[PDB]
């Protein structure tokens, strides 16, 4: 009737159930998914994935892998994946904090590589904490 | 004192029932372990049917991903994921005897080791010598996730990208026998871009074979056995599209490919510290078992030898009046 | 303990028949032995027997035997002091003993019925020179099945079957195959439980496990062999259930 | 049935009528008190028990009485005691004083309970005149007939037949071990030639299991036809998943690694050894014994702390008590546990623990 | 030791005593084999509570000040029932276990355990 | 065991050693419990080292008395 | 034994072999249960090194010729206090404890020791 | 040499012609069988067997002697 | 034990079962750490597969003995 969805992480498998509409951020930045879609395979960003499904649409978010699309299924390889309500809201704000202040304290390339790619995975999980 | 020599006894009959149920307690969790790498199965299985893929697809001199690039090695990095626990066999004895080997074998090369300590059995044996060079100390795990696992491969991702650090190895203990499984070490980085796995020693087995183990029954004991399943990589389709570059898709899925490689080798560490420990609290509790039949026979001596001492104080007292 | 004995002599000796003399049990023999010989004063032996032990048992395990007019067989009770066997009463008990019966209470809680404990109970007899060799062969094999069964069940609490070897799948349905079939209806319980009782020869035991062991009947259910006589009636058993489950 | 009122003795090592069943373990465990809350529950039965103390402080045989006197047992009640001060002629001759009244009132009919206060000390006693008479001795210089002191002793207390009334004396000897050796010359005698004993541990008794049965090496010969029908049906289950949680007792440490299955019957099992934890003379009746056996082994307690179990149990015995007094007469009269019983009993337990959990 | 005699608050801090020191003597061979590590922290707060205890019922006298060395301490019930009531609930848990030895009260065991913080630093 | 006490000493040694008795008692008792935690915290890691020196103390060859002043 | 008599070369090692069997006659409960994994690396080294002494402490004899067929050997003093001043000392702990068992002197432990490394 | 017939005695621990030789164990090892199989192996030498048996079975002892009249010791 | 060991023999069995009496003094040592090593190499687990079947040399049945000529 649609296209079924996975989003599998290294241990564990998040999403299958049937959707109609997602729209994954990407290493481009945005891609709307509908059914009959032609198989495309894309790298992911450390960003959301909202999902809309008949009634109500929420947010999972992803901290960035793989997405490959074929005939209506899309399989999705991420290294660690959140769905964003199971993220408490105001908890993922104070753990952003202690990122926010350990890049004003990077130095070095390690420090500034660890951080800012901690940060973009920390200021991508506030963003599903509201959504 | 007979009371002394009963409670010895019904001490080591608590000591043979503590390590039996520790025993059995360390079939679930070797069992458990089993059940979370069949979990993460279906996703090294199709991340391996895309490696193999983009390998293919890509075909060009011109793309070089930083976690493939080759550097000369005057630095080499080196993760060893050791216990949290004692009381497992010679677990951590000899993957630190094996640790050892290879800083030394390292100094024969002068190449500058470096440690990464995963455990706590780990941990104090590097802190507790200052004269060795350790980046960070990682508390070790049970049931180790995609993020106890990501702070692990930002360590490795970070300590790699830059120029200081090149081949990130890494020595751990597969799981291949109850009793003996020997810490055999593999070099994690740089990755191959056929995603080919290898050793240290030079042999390197196609990523998409690899086994699990499943610990199984041979004739009376609890065996397990490493079964070598092939994954067959279908054809990517004709008409597919690529998004952003074949090299830019590839710079994302080796971080994804470095991630589960750094999370097979916990769960297998993992399984080989609670089979250790299986072994052992089998070992202890069977000792114990062959201590208690020689102290309830030596008790009975004692029993039936202060019964004829006593009596025979009585019977010559009975006389001597 | 010799009144009774004398008794169990004379349908030995005069009646030519073959008796069973039950001594209830042999330990109070021994400790009433124990205390005549301190009332009449005597010095006693180690750990506080008569030192007329090994006579005074001695003399009542003499007379029972085997004559060629007819024979009287002893199953007599045995008590173990402080759970000792090297104490002088077991230990001039056993030297007169030819097999030992150990009941169990664990094998009363599963239903069993004799609870005899297959793996504990010995005997003097169970050698091939005697018994020969098709039910020598036949009593180590149900034996070594019934002590694999005996080391699994730690594993099939962890694994459970599916994940156990195929060699072992069989071990444990044989297995349970054979503490049903061990178990019997008696005679003396047909008012206690109403299903009438079953005398296995010897002959059809033999027969019987040759049957579960070869595996021939690994396709009728457990329940089949639980408190049934013959081979032949636990097919009948299972006949019946297969009859019994469609409709 | 003999009701002894401690949950622990008569569901899982139950004393019937005409049975001798022994008290055994070490001092100050609590063998007294076992035989004490045992007189004390029959005010309501027709029993008469015979309480005889051999050997005791005097002090002690003046708080027993005390105790009796208050509760009114002593309506019911013979003591017979020998003081220590005493000569050993007397502490001999004092339970076959106990045991010829007892014979009395078994031969007129009336069931009798006899106690008899530590059978370790008429042994010594008897010891005492056997040595300063010359006689020849044994095993701890006890004579050959320190067996056919107690087995004299022992054996005229049974149950009788119709033919003559059908009077019963159920004798409830003590015997006092020594650093719990069972083995030891007197307790060896009288396991021998009791029924059933009823073994208690110190090491239960400081850690908070009291009465400090210790009801897996206690056994009873007569078994479960001591048990009324109502008994037999609840305690069939304690038994069988006190065995349970015997099994693992190493596993109670861990038992957050290991499956359902296992976990939930380390959960029941720490709930039942709370049903049988009684305090110092609170003897339960027979109807509140299986309500407290029901409840427990029946899923009723798993949602309570081990704090609340003793809380609950008592609300809920005096629940039923006033509330739904339509079970007892159910168990009174018919003494089985029937479906209509079994549906009004849960119906208490389902509003005692909505009231419980809003406290 | 009855509730009848000497109150409910003595009784049921007496019994907590004597099931902490039971719990402990108990496991006191599987320490010795297997190690503190193999406690569930359950196991390991009763144990380091029954250290405390221990030491705690140890005592100064006034006759033993050739023995201990040190000056003896007449300690009322009061005194003792309010000392117990603080090392089981846990409110005593940060002192160190040779705080608690040869001292009178409760008062005394906690400047006990100031000195031995001030000499730690000394 | 001394049934006597620091009674049978002088003040000098009565100052010092006398509480050594108790102190080595109650060492000896955590000594032997201090091989049963792998990770020890440092209140009870000085205590294990002034202990090992005080039995260092106590230690002498045959037939060569040390006198009060150098017991004290 | 007192160094007044013995001397104190001989004094001061048979006291080291004591103190080493000692501690390994006090570790025998431990790694009866839990065997030799548990210890630590000072008493896996003295289980190591009174393994040693305890073989080396036994002795082929003229007398026992007839059982083992085994020729006895006469060991003086002056090679028994430097044969226990090596195992003491370290210099042997890379010989296998086998190499010590039953022979004369702490020459002929270095000699079974080869045969025990060489033959393959 | 005095040949017992049995392999591991007459190899390993083997006796000889004037030696005193324990049979030591524990009741119903094979004790009566070690001594009567020694017993049995003197057929073609000249060496007069006695055995004595104290305290024991009188059914035993009928065995022992029925076992060397079918085996012509 | 026995006190006259080679005195007693005879020179077939004092040359042939002095092999035997050093292969199960090796065998005795390989029975040992079999289990805890589980990899046998072929220079033990040719040692052991010999040293089982040494034992079902040693087995006899009861009332059968066996001739000086057949046991060398
Ligand atoms: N169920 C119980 N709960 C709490 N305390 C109890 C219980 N039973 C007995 N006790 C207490 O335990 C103490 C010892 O009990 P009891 O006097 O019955 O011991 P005993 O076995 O007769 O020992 P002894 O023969 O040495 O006097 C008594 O002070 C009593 O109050
Ligand atoms: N070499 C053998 N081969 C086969 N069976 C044997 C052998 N030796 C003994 N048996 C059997 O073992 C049983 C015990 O042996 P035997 O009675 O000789 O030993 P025992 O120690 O003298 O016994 P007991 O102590 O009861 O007199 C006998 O029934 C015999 O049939
Ligand atoms: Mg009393
Ligand atoms: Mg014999």
């Amino acid at each position: 009737m649609t296209l079924n969805l996975c989003v599998l992480t290294p241990n564990r498998s998040i999403w299958n159930s049937e959707v109609k509409e997602i729209i994954l951020s990407t290493n481009s930045g945005q891609i709307g998914v509908l059914p009959n879609h032609a198989p495309t395979a894309t790298a992911v960003d450390i960003g959301i994935l909202r999902i809309r499904l008949n009634d109500q649409w929420l947010t999972l978010a992803l901290m960035g892998g793989f997405a490959r699309i074929g005939n209506n299924e899309i399989t999705i390889l991420v290294n660690d994946a959140e769905r964003g309500s199971d993220i408490d809201p105001q908890e993922a704000q104070q753990t952003l904090e202690i990122a926010e202040a350990n890049l004003r304290k990077a130095e070095g390339k390690r420090q500034k590589i660890e951080a800012n790619l901690a940060l973009r995975r920390a200021r991508t999980r506030v963003e599903a904490s509201n959504t | 004192n007979l009371r002394e020599l009963r409670d010895r006894i019904g001490s080591v009959k608590n000591t043979q029932k503590i390590t039996e149920a520790m025993k059995l307690v360390a079939a679930a969790k070797v069992r458990r372990a089993q059940e979370a790498v069949v979990n993460g199965r279906p996703f090294s299985e199709t991340l391996v049917e895309v490696l193999y893929n983009m390998n293919e697809q890509l075909q060009t001199e011109d793309v070089d991903v930083p976690l493939t690039k080759i550097r000369t090695v005057k630095k080499v990095a080196l993760m060893v994921v050791t216990g949290d626990r004692g009381l497992c066999g010679g677990f951590n004895n000899m993957l630190l005897k094996k640790a050892e080997s290879r800083i030394a074998e390292l100094k024969k090369l002068g190449v500058d080791y470096t440690i990464i300590s995963i455990g706590k059995k780990g941990n104090t044996y590097f802190i507790r010598r200052p004269e060795i060079p350790v980046d960070r100390y990682f508390d070790g795990t049970n049931l180790p996730t995609a993020k106890e696992a990501q702070a692990i491969a930002d360590d490795v991702f970070s300590l790699f990208v830059s120029e200081e650090v090149d081949k990130v190895e890494m020595l751990y203990t597969k799981f291949v026998s109850l009793v003996k499984s020997d810490p055999v070490i593999h070099t994690l980085l740089p990755l191959s871009p056929k995603g080919e796995i290898c050793d240290i020693n030079g042999k390197c087995v196609d990523a998409a074979e690899d086994e699990l183990f499943r610990l199984t029954t041979k004739e009376g004991k609890l065996t397990v056995e490493r079964d070598m399943i092939k994954t067959e990589t279908p054809a990517f389709s004709p008409i597919l599209e690529f998004e952003q570059d074949p090299a830019q898709i590839l710079d994302a899925l080796l971080p994804l490919y470095l991630n589960s490689q750094i999370l097979r080798a916990l769960q297998e560490s993992l399984a080989s510290e609670l089979a250790a420990r299986m072994t052992a609290m089998s070992n202890a509790t069977d000792n114990a078992n062959e201590l208690k039949k020689t102290l309830s026979i030596n008790y009975n001596r004692a029993r039936q030898a202060k019964i004829t001492g006593e009596i025979l104080e009585i019977v010559a007292g009975a006389n001597a009046c | 303990g010799l009144t009774a004995l004398t008794m169990a002599e004379y349908f030995r000796d005069v009646n030519e028949q073959d008796v069973l003399l039950f001594i209830d049990n042999i330990f109070r023999f021994v400790q009433a032995g124990s205390e005549v010989s301190a009332l009449l004063g005597r010095m006693p032996s180690a750990v506080g027997y008569q030192p007329t032990l090994s006579t005074e048992m001695g003399s009542l395990q003499e007379r029972i035997t085997s004559t060629k007019e007819g024979s009287i067989t002893s199953i007599q009770a045995v008590y173990v002091p402080a759970d000792d066997l090297t104490d002088p009463a077991p230990a001039t008990t056993f030297a007169h003993l030819d097999a030992t019966t150990v009941l169990s209470r664990g094998l009363a809680a599963k239903g069993i019925y004799p609870a005899v404990d297959p793996l504990d109970s010995t005997s003097t007899m169970l050698q091939p020179r005697i018994v020969g060799e098709e039910h020598y062969e036949i009593a180590q094999r149900v034996k070594e099945t019934l002590q694999r069964y005996k080391e699994l069940q730690d594993i099939i609490a962890i694994l459970g079957l599916d994940e156990l070897s195929e060699e072992d799948r069989l071990t444990v349905a044989r297995a349970r195959k054979i503490e049903r079939f061990l178990s019997q209806p008696f005679f003396v319980a047909e008012v206690f439980t109403g299903s009438p009782g079953k005398y296995v020869g010897l002959a059809e035991t033999i027969r019987g496990f040759q049957l579960i062991l070869s595996g021939e009947l690994d396709s009728l259910p457990e329940q089949a062999f639980y408190l049934v006589g013959n081979i032949d009636e636990a097919t009948a058993k299972a006949m019946n259930l297969e009859m019994e489950s469609k409709l | 049935p003999l009701q002894t009122g401690l949950i622990a003795i008569d569901a899982m090592i139950p004393v019937g009528r005409g049975q001798r069943e022994l008290i055994i373990g070490d001092r100050q465990t609590g063998k007294t008190a076992v035989a004490t809350d045992t007189i004390l529950n029959q005010q309501g039965q027709n029993v008469i028990c015979v309480y005889v103390a051999i050997g005791q402080k005097a002090s002690s045989v003046a708080q027993v009485v005390t105790n009796f006197q208050e509760r009114g047992a002593m309506e019911y009640t013979i003591v017979v005691a020998e003081t220590a001060d005493s000569p050993a002629t007397l502490q001999y001759l004092a339970p076959y004083t106990g045991a010829a009244l007892a014979e009395y009132f078994m031969y007129r009919e009336r069931h009798t309970l006899i106690i008899y206060d530590d059978l370790s000390k008429q042994a010594q006693a008897y010891r005492q005149m056997s040595l300063l008479l010359r006689r020849p001795p044994g095993r701890e210089a006890y004579p050959g007939d320190v067996f056919y002191l107690h087995s004299r002793l022992l054996e005229r207390a049974a149950k009788l037949s119709s033919l003559l009334g059908e009077g019963s004396m159920t004798a409830l000897p003590i015997v006092e071990t020594q650093a719990g050796d069972v083995s030891a010359y007197i307790p060896t005698n009288v396991i021998s030639i009791t029924d059933g004993q009823i073994f208690l541990s110190a090491d239960l008794f400081n850690a908070g299991i009291r009465p400090a049965i210790n009801v897996g090496i206690s056994v009873s010969r007569v078994g479960s036809a001591a048990q009324i029908k109502a008994m037999k049906k609840v305690a069939g289950k304690l038994k069988l998943e006190l065995a349970q949680f015997a099994e693992l007792e190493a596993f109670a440490q861990f038992a957050s690694d290991l499956d359902k299955a296992t976990q939930n019957q380390l959960a029941r099992g720490q709930r039942l050894r709370e049903l049988l934890k009684q305090p110092q003379s609170a003897p339960l009746t027979v109807e509140e014994q299986v309500m407290t056996i029901y409840t427990g082994t029946n899923g009723y307690l798993d949602s309570l702390e081990l704090d609340q179990v003793r809380k609950y149990l008592v609300e809920l015995r005096t629940y039923v008590k006033t509330n739904k007094p339509e079970f007892q007469e159910i168990i009174s009269s018919t003494k089985t546990f029937t479906e209509e019983a079994e549906a009004l009993l849960k119906e208490a337990i389902q509003e005692q623990m909505e009231r419980f959990l809003l406290q």
